[PDB]
């Protein structure tokens, strides 16, 4: 449905040829390792080398107090949230350093913290600490991935 | 003929071919695939074809404008019933600008059309390029500093 | 004193090496009446449309079979394109065929010297054909450039 309505408004604001400018690969859970190579691949195979990756998929979490969180919840908050960016970065870096160019864009929260100041955000943990690797994440690897790779 | 700024009479004999051929022509890929139609084969959408006149210029900058509207008509989804285009002699009809032409800006002017924006400090340096900048944008400026030659 | 055909201005299919050529001749009368004018000889055009004529019978015979279309059309099309009507051998006023004398007529007008006011003009002995005299207009407006995309 969103993939038809954004073809619309292209086809309206004087595109052409909608169908070859937005592409869909449904179906790709952001809990498993093997689908996140598959949409690699697949996108690679549509349109080649990537510039933009925007990381925004991200669920809620286990939603439960600290002390009523089972262990396997943790662990696939932490896949979703967290794993999964340093995956989709380390399969997307080789192209865009290949290339020269590129862009890493990842979907933090206000309710995570920042530097030198943290946020507290209850019944949520797993959140804010997934949040907050996500900006780590960017933060540190700013350094290595340039001058050819940006990170925010 | 691009040929311009002498006067041409073979070039409107060209012209005047060229432009029955271009009818006769696509009356000719109009019919026919019309037949394809109603045979059902797949076949190529009519041959769509045009002509564009240039000695009709005493200017420069006919002849970018003459390959820019080439390039709009083989490209896009644009269509023209008439067969013959002609350019004007003097190109005062969109405002000006030379190459108008997008580059540098066109995601930025009428952002902020209607306001009024009061700046400080404005002489050179960063001052001066958000007050141009934000003048191009549709505002009006008030640039205040202190050195009157800089400012004018 | 040229005798054209009105058939260089109008749809008149599979004969291109027919059409385009007096089309160019029209354009080659105007500039030799231009030219000849400073030496005093004058030029005349003629526009007979469809004669009373077994090969004009013939060839929109022909143009009906290379259209697919049942014979006779192609003479009702160009015997609707008429307004005028003359009285038959029975007196009764029927679309047909102009006559050769009409033409002879109008061509003894122009190279007698009662036409001597008369240079570079076009008459049409058509009963009436209301044909488009052209198509023609002017690029009044730049190129937008953004939206095109012209990938392989």
């Amino acid at each position: 449905q969103m993939q038809a309505m954004i073809q619309s408004e292209l086809a309206e604001v004087g595109y052409t040829d909608v169908e070859d400018r937005v592409h869909i690969a449904p179906g790709c859970d952001v809990s498993s390792e093997a689908q996140l190579a598959d949409l690699v691949e697949r996108t690679l195979s549509a349109f080649g080398t990537v510039d933009y990756l925007i990381n925004n998929a991200g669920i809620a979490g286990v939603e439960e107090m600290v002390i009523d969180m089972p262990v396997e919840g943790w662990r696939h908050t932490l896949f979703a949230n967290l794993i999964s960016n340093y995956s989709l970065m380390r399969k997307l870096a080789p192209l865009m350093k290949k290339q020269g160019s590129g862009y890493i864009l990842n979907v933090s929260s206000y309710f995570g913290g920042e530097k030198d100041a943290a946020i507290p955000y209850p019944n949520r943990a797993d959140y804010a600490v997934s949040k907050a690797g996500q900006r780590a994440m960017a933060e540190v690897f700013a350094r290595f991935l340039g001058p050819e790779i940006q990170i925010n | 003929n691009g040929a311009d700024q002498n006067g041409n009479v073979y070039g409107r004999i060209q012209s005047a071919a060229i432009g029955q051929l271009i009818r006769v022509w696509r009356h000719e890929a109009e019919l026919d695939y019309q037949r394809a139609s109603a045979a059902g084969d797949h076949v190529l959408p009519p041959v769509w074809a045009n002509q564009i006149v240039r000695f009709a210029n005493r200017s420069l900058e006919g002849l970018e404008f003459a390959c820019a509207w080439t390039a709009q008509l083989l490209h896009s989804q644009r269509h023209i019933n008439e067969i013959t285009l002609n350019i004007p002699a003097n190109i005062s009809a969109t405002t000006g600008a030379r190459s108008a032409s997008v580059g540098w800006a066109e995601s930025l002017i009428g952002l902020h059309l209607g306001k009024v924006a009061l700046i400080t400090g404005g002489s050179a340096g960063i001052g001066g390029q958000i007050g141009r900048l934000l003048a191009l944008s549709g505002a009006r400026v008030m640039l205040a500093a202190r050195d009157r030659h800089k400012l004018e | 004193i040229n005798v054209s055909t009105i058939f260089s201005r109008a749809e008149y299919y599979g004969r291109i090496p027919y059409v385009t050529p007096k089309a160019a001749l029209n354009a080659l009368s105007q500039l030799a009446a231009r030219e000849l004018g400073a030496r005093g000889i004058r030029v005349n055009t003629i526009f007979p449309g469809p004669i009373e004529s077994d090969r004009i019978r013939t060839v929109f015979q022909r143009m009906d079979q290379l259209k697919g279309r049942p014979e006779g059309d192609t003479a009702h099309h160009f015997l609707n394109t008429m307004r005028l009507c003359r009285a038959n051998d029975q007196g009764a006023l029927e679309r047909r065929f102009p006559s050769v004398g009409d033409v002879a007529d109008a061509a003894v007008f122009l190279a007698s010297a009662e036409s001597a006011a008369l240079s570079g003009e076009t008459i049409e002995v058509t009963h009436g054909m209301e044909l488009p005299a052209c198509s023609e207009t002017s690029l009044l407006a730049r190129t937008d450039l953004r939206t095109i995309d012209a990938s392989g």
